[PDB]
């Protein structure tokens, strides 16, 4: 199964984390939860804003420039990023925006975390709609001495 | 599954503090907004906030008097009016944005609204 995780700010802005006004070690911690041990799925911008491999997993780019790091795998279309997991239970799918977008459509799984924060940008994680999307999995928190928001962590399934 | 509270007679000049308190699981995933409606008269934006209450967006007549805020343990959001003038004098009512998750500016300017409180009459003198 393919599976999106992303961290959403309102009106589903999103962007690189070291860019991101927040502080969120809990989310960060969520991520890695949820994506370790599995293959990861990222665009050139996502690879490069990361700066190393996410270690305990695979990690594929998907771009149409030749690589420059041997030690991921650089693939060239979505279907190819797939073929590339090779036999696994879950892909997950980390981004950026065009790669969600091309993701979307063959995911059934959604690990969302919305912040309670308005920041401008022009990047947005894609419509998903309830009428499509069944949330299975709702956690809320507040802001603390480690993290800057309010931040809810979400899962949903496609209906 | 929105239910107003405070309200009534002030003085010009004075404050009055609204809440708004809801039923219901989901409330801290909605950004909620306060308006206010004069009989035979347009419906107003007055306040908006965010689902987790760091932001907030005002018109410009209530701009530095008034301050909404949010308690989502409590589900109830609050609006404090000071500096009040006959001209505030009106029906307010809560409203829950029907998509979660949005901004206060996708609140006013994008209306969907999931919910309504029962209104409060805020009654200022001269
Ligand atoms: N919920 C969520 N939060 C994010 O920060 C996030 N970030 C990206 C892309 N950017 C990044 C940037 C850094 C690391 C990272 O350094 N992860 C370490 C832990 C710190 C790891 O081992 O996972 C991961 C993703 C994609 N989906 C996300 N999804």
């Amino acid at each position: 199964m393919i599976s999106l995780i992303a961290a959403l700010a309102v009106d589903r802005v999103i962007g690189m984390e070291n860019a991101m006004p927040w502080n969120l070690p809990a989310d960060l911690a969520w991520f890695k939860r949820n994506t370790l041990n599995k293959p990861v799925i990222m665009g050139r911008h996502t690879w490069e804003s990361i700066g190393r491999p996410l270690p305990g997993r695979k990690n594929i780019i998907l771009s149409s420039q030749p690589g420059t790091d041997d030690r991921v795998t650089w693939v060239k279309s979505v279907d190819e990023a797939i073929a590339a997991c090779g036999d696994v239970p879950e892909i997950m799918v980390i981004g950026g925006g065009r790669v969600y977008e091309q993701f979307l459509p063959k995911a059934q799984k959604l690990y969302l975390t919305h912040i309670d924060a308005e920041v401008e940008g022009d990047t947005h994680f894609p419509d998903y709609e309830p009428d499509d999307w069944e949330s299975v999995f709702s956690e809320f928190h507040d802001a603390d001495a480690q993290n800057s928001h309010s931040y809810c962590f979400e899962i949903l399934e496609r209906r | 599954q929105l239910q107003e509270s405070g309200g009534g007679l002030v003085q010009a000049g004075g404050s009055l503090r609204l809440s708004c308190t809801a039923s219901g699981r989901t409330f801290s995933s909605y950004a909620m907004g306060w308006f206010r409606q004069t009989p035979g008269k347009e419906r107003e934006f007055v306040a908006a906030i965010t689902w987790g209450g760091s932001t907030t967006l005002y018109a410009d007549s209530v701009k530095g008097r008034f301050t909404m805020s949010r308690d989502n343990a409590k589900n109830t959001v609050y609006l404090q009016m000071n500096s009040l003038k006959p001209e505030d004098t009106a029906v307010y009512y809560c409203a829950a944005d029907g998509s979660q998750y949005r901004s206060t500016y996708s609140f006013r300017d994008k209306p969907d609204y999931g919910s309504w409180g029962q209104g409060t009459q805020v009654t200022v003198s001269s």
